[PDB]
Order: C-alpha cells, then sequence, then structure tokens
C-alpha cells in the first residue's frame, strides 16, 4: 500500500535553515516524479518544487527559487527539501506528492508537515478542566502555548464520538489557546471516570487530566 | 502565470442536490486539469485528472468536464461526507497553479444549539487570569450570537470564540467562546452568564453559574 | 510468450532549428496499448493515454507537438535535443514493449 510519510518540520526562525524528509512505501519510489506543495494557514494550494525520476532536473516558482532546494536519495526510498532564508511567508504546511504515471498531475500526498518561521519561543501549555455541571457536557481547556500544533484525545483514543477541539486562537499575548470537549450521558458522570489526553510536541510537554464535577 | 480562478469561493448546497463548481483559465490550459478534495485537517486527494477521468477509488458522483479555459466539477448526490474545500489545477505549463479552492457547505435543515458554561478551574486561578469558556453545541446554520454578561453588564473586547468546521458525519457546527479576566475582577463579581441566540431558538437561551457555590 | 516487435522512424542527424518527426510502431501482436510514453532516459516528454489523447508534459510544451498518429513532432532543435528517445508501449496482456531512436542535432 502506496504511503508518503513526512517528517522534519517545525518551528525555525527568520532567515534560519530547515530539512524535510518524505519516506515512500509501497511503490518504486525510483520509477516516480515527485513533488512539493505547501499550504499557508486558512489559504490555497502553491506548488513548490519537482524533481525528476533520477534527479538531473529540478524546476520551482520564483516566490522560492535560490533558497529551496529539492532533492533525492533513491536509495533511502525518501525525498527532501532544503530549505534557507526561511521568512514569514514560508510559514505553512508542506506536503510531498508523487506524480501520476499516467499524466502529469499529483497522484497521492502525504499528510504534510507543519513549519513555522517566527522570532517568538517555545512554550508548552497549562491544561485545565472544563468541570460539568438528559446529555452532559466537559472538556479541557488548553491555554497559553507556542507554536501549534496540539492534539487532544479522550481516554487515550478511547471515548471518540461527542469529541469536539475546536481550532486554535491566537491570543493577544502572540499565545495560542484551545478547548476540547465531549458530551456523555449525564447517568455516566457518577461512574466511568473522563481523562483529556493533551500533548504538544514542539515543548515535549504530555499531560492527562481527568474531569470530575467540581468539589464544592 | 496561468491564474485559475474558482468562483464562487463557496456554495452552499442541500444534501441529495448536485452542486456545480466552477474554474476559469487565464489562458488556454488544453485538458491538463485536476481536481483535488481537501478535508479538515487532512491531505488533498485527486479526485478528477486530465479534465474528465476519475482516478480510482472515486464515487461516481463526482464527475468534472471542460477545455480550453473553462472548467467544471459536479457533485451528484451531495453528502455530509463531501464537505471539503475544491481545489482546481493546471498542469499545461510551469509554473504550476492551483485555484484559489471553493468550499461546499452542505446545507442541511436547522438544529439549534446546545449552551454549557463553565466557570474557571480553581487550578487555574493559582496563576491571576480566569478563563469562562460557554459551549454552543451541534447547530446549523453557522450563523449564531453569544453575549457574555457578569452581573447582567454585558461584556465587551475581552472574549474570543472559536468555531469547528462543518460536521462531516450530521454537518454541524459547534462554537466556544471564551471569556478571559483577572482573577481580581473575576472576584469581585458574582453572576456569570452566557446568553445564546440562533436561528433554531424561538427564545434566547442562557446558561449561569455564581462563582464560590455549585 | 511476448511476440510483438517495434519497429521506428530510426536513428536521426538534423540541423539546429528545424523540426523533425519520431514515430515508432507495433507490429505482430494484437494486445491494446493503454498507453504509450516518449521518454528521455531521464525525463517524461508526452503521454498519449488510451482513451484520453495526448498530454505533454509541461516542461516541453513549446518544444514538442504530438503526432503524427502515436508519433511525436520536436518543434526547434537545439544542441541539447541531442540524445536517446524512447517510445514505451504499456499493453495488455503481453506488457511493455520499448523501441528506441536517438537523435543527433547537429551545428554544420
Amino acid at each position: 500500500e502506496v504511503q508518503l510519510v513526512e517528517s522534519g518540520g517545525g518551528l525555525v526562525q527568520p532567515g534560519g535553515s530547515l530539512r524535510l524528509s518524505c519516506a515512500a512505501s509501497g511503490f518504486t519510489f525510483s520509477d516516480y516524479y515527485m513533488y512539493w506543495v505547501r499550504q499557508a494557514p486558512g489559504k490555497g494550494l502553491e506548488w513548490v518544487a519537482y524533481i525528476t525520476k533520477g534527479g538531473g532536473s529540478t524546476y520551482y516558482p520564483d516566490s522560492v527559487k535560490g533558497r529551496f532546494t529539492i532533492s533525492r536519495d533513491n536509495a533511502k526510498n525518501t525525498l527532501y527539501l532544503q530549505m534557507n532564508s526561511l521568512r514569514a511567508e514560508d510559514t505553512a504546511v508542506y506536503y510531498c506528492a508523487r506524480q501520476t504515471n499516467y499524466d502529469f498531475t499529483m497522484d497521492y500526498w502525504g499528510q504534510g508537515t507543519l513549519v513555522t518561521v517566527s522570532s517568538a519561543s517555545t512554550k508548552g501549555p497549562s491544561v485545565f478542566p472544563l468541570a460539568p455541571s438528559g446529555t452532559a457536557a466537559l472538556g479541557c481547556l488548553v491555554k497559553d502555548y507556542f507554536p501549534e500544533p496540539v492534539t487532544v484525545s479522550w481516554n487515550s483514543g478511547a471515548l471518540t464520538s461527542g469529541v469536539h477541539t475546536f481550532p486554535a486562537v491566537l491570543q493577544s499575548s502572540g499565545l495560542y489557546s484551545l478547548s476540547s470537549v465531549v458530551t456523555v450521558p449525564s447517568s455516566s458522570l457518577g461512574t466511568q471516570t473522563y481523562i483529556c489526553n493533551v500533548n504538544h510536541k514542539p515543548s515535549n510537554t504530555k499531560v492527562d487530566k481527568k474531569v470530575e464535577p467540581k468539589s464544592c | 502565470e496561468i491564474v485559475m480562478t474558482q468562483s464562487p469561493a463557496t456554495l452552499s448546497v442541500s444534501p441529495g442536490e448536485r452542486a456545480t463548481l466552477s474554474c476559469k483559465a487565464s489562458q488556454d490550459v488544453g485538458t491538463s486539469v485536476a481536481w483535488y478534495q481537501q478535508k479538515p485537517g487532512q491531505a488533498p486527494r485527486l479526485l478528477i485528472y486530465w479534465a474528465s477521468a476519475r482516478h480510482t477509488g472515486i464515487p461516481a458522483r463526482f464527475s468534472g468536464s471542460g477545455s480550453g479555459t473553462e472548467f467544471t466539477l459536479t457533485i451528484s448526490s451531495l453528502q455530509s461526507e463531501d464537505f471539503a474545500v475544491y481545489y482546481c489545477q493546471q498542469y499545461s505549463s510551469y509554473p504550476l497553479t492551483f485555484g484559489g479552492g471553493t468550499k461546499v457547505e452542505i446545507k442541511r435543515t436547522v438544529a439549534a444549539p446546545s449552551v454549557f458554561i463553565f466557570p474557571p478551574s480553581d487550578e487555574q486561578l493559582k496563576s491571576g487570569t480566569a478563563s469562562v469558556v460557554c459551549l454552543l453545541n451541534n447547530f446549523y446554520p453557522r450563523e449564531a450570537k453569544v453575549q457574555w454578561k457578569v452581573d447582567n453588564a454585558l461584556q465587551s473586547g475581552n472574549s474570543q470564540e472559536s468555531v469547528t468546521e462543518q460536521d462531516s458525519k450530521d454537518s454541524t457546527y459547534s462554537l466556544s467562546s471564551t471569556l478571559t479576566l483577572s482573577k481580581a475582577d473575576y472576584e469581585k463579581h458574582k453572576v456569570y452568564a452566557c446568553e445564546v441566540t440562533h436561528q433554531g431558538l424561538s427564545s434566547p437561551v442562557t446558561k449561569s453559574f455564581n462563582r464560590g457555590e455549585c | 510468450m511476448m511476440t510483438g516487435t517495434i519497429e521506428t522512424t530510426g536513428n536521426i542527424s538534423a540541423e539546429k532549428g528545424g523540426s523533425i518527426i519520431l514515430q515508432c510502431h507495433l507490429s505482430s501482436t494484437t494486445a491494446q496499448v493503454t498507453q504509450v510514453n516518449w521518454e528521455q532516459q531521464d525525463q517524461l516528454l508526452a503521454i498519449c493515454n488510451a482513451d484520453l489523447g495526448w498530454h505533454i508534459s509541461p516542461s516541453f510544451k513549446d518544444r514538442v507537438a504530438p503526432g503524427p498518429g502515436l508519433g511525436l513532432t520536436l518543434q526547434s532543435l537545439t544542441v541539447n535535443d541531442t540524445g536517446e528517445y524512447f517510445c514505451i508501449y504499456h499493453t495488455y496482456p503481453d506488457g511493455t514493449y520499448t523501441g528506441r531512436i536517438f537523435l543527433e542535432v547537429l551545428e554544420l
């Protein structure tokens, strides 16, 4: 089964340099032409690079020409994107994608790496409980962190239906916060326990908080 | 560069109906147009290539057409899962260009929100700031309004909201308003309210607590 | 087991700046030709897809025109065009047949 797994995204400072990688599995990598595509937060799709089967020809749009370099290691089945002189407008999810062997477009894509270019520094979040007072609601508030992203599970992936994790919001602090909530049977409140699992990999923060009706 | 224009950028279509997305080209691109479907938090997947050919594994109610400069994507028997942003792309000449995207919102029947208020945790109050949050759950359409009042004083310029993307199975939105305050001003007042209006509500819905009770 | 053969238009020497026709033909098989590629060792020039027709690679748009038939017309030859060209037939149920054309763009 065809797989494109990307890594190397992160936070890096203006003018800095970063190298993304994309590991291919499930097809003959050396047979395929490859691209990188980026997408700014809340924006559309921007083609960024193109490399031939072998590596002998490369193309880039002007926006990025000179600073980004696409390469490949067909022995390791891995595609790379070398980024230099990173400016603000390079913040984006970066996708790798293989070219159709039946046409000249983009057949299959990786999940993407977020690349954040900024002067601000990594900060972990505080996890606070949203406690329940039919159907009942509760959840976790995740306040003051940088950069994105943060991931929230419930009961370490067990509790999945009824969960809403909201888009992060940038506060005036220049820091982000969000909330995750789940709706549950009210009957289930005094019996089964509800734990959120907050993970902020940039700050190497992992926290599990349990929400219960508050001790008044 | 060849400029791909997708307009409207937004379309609201009822379940079961037929959506028609448009993609114009600043110059002739032949039939070297593709269409991608991008669901939230997900990589784009390829729907149509060669202007009208359907990628394998793609349901037959997706169909593309067009040549030259005017292209079209048509989603028949539209359903909740089809909520996505759809981009056209030309590969006739360099540089490769994507269109702006057209978000297809599924225009389901009106659903009133379910409101919930959460007072700040004591563990947060140990740090000087208190956050009071209000949840609006599984409603349609998107437009909904939230007013905070502390001791019946309407709050302003101290809240922030976030809406989820349209749900892929029931096509509703959910919303969170967050009131951020000093612990100082939090402790100087006692009743905290979240008041919600919405097209599915015959009359405004309020949810309250009194700081220090239960 | 795999009976077909490729004829070609033969190895080419041509002056800079002209246009020239390259073509192959598959014979002595009845397999269905699902796709024909034109390549250059590392570069894909054009795909004639069974029921869709011709697409020229975007990096060759104005250098290559499709046709005649399953062939190509290279348009304004430069010394850089010198090299081996391949017509690659994807067929069912025989498989992949390949024919080779060498092109030498001279500056007499």
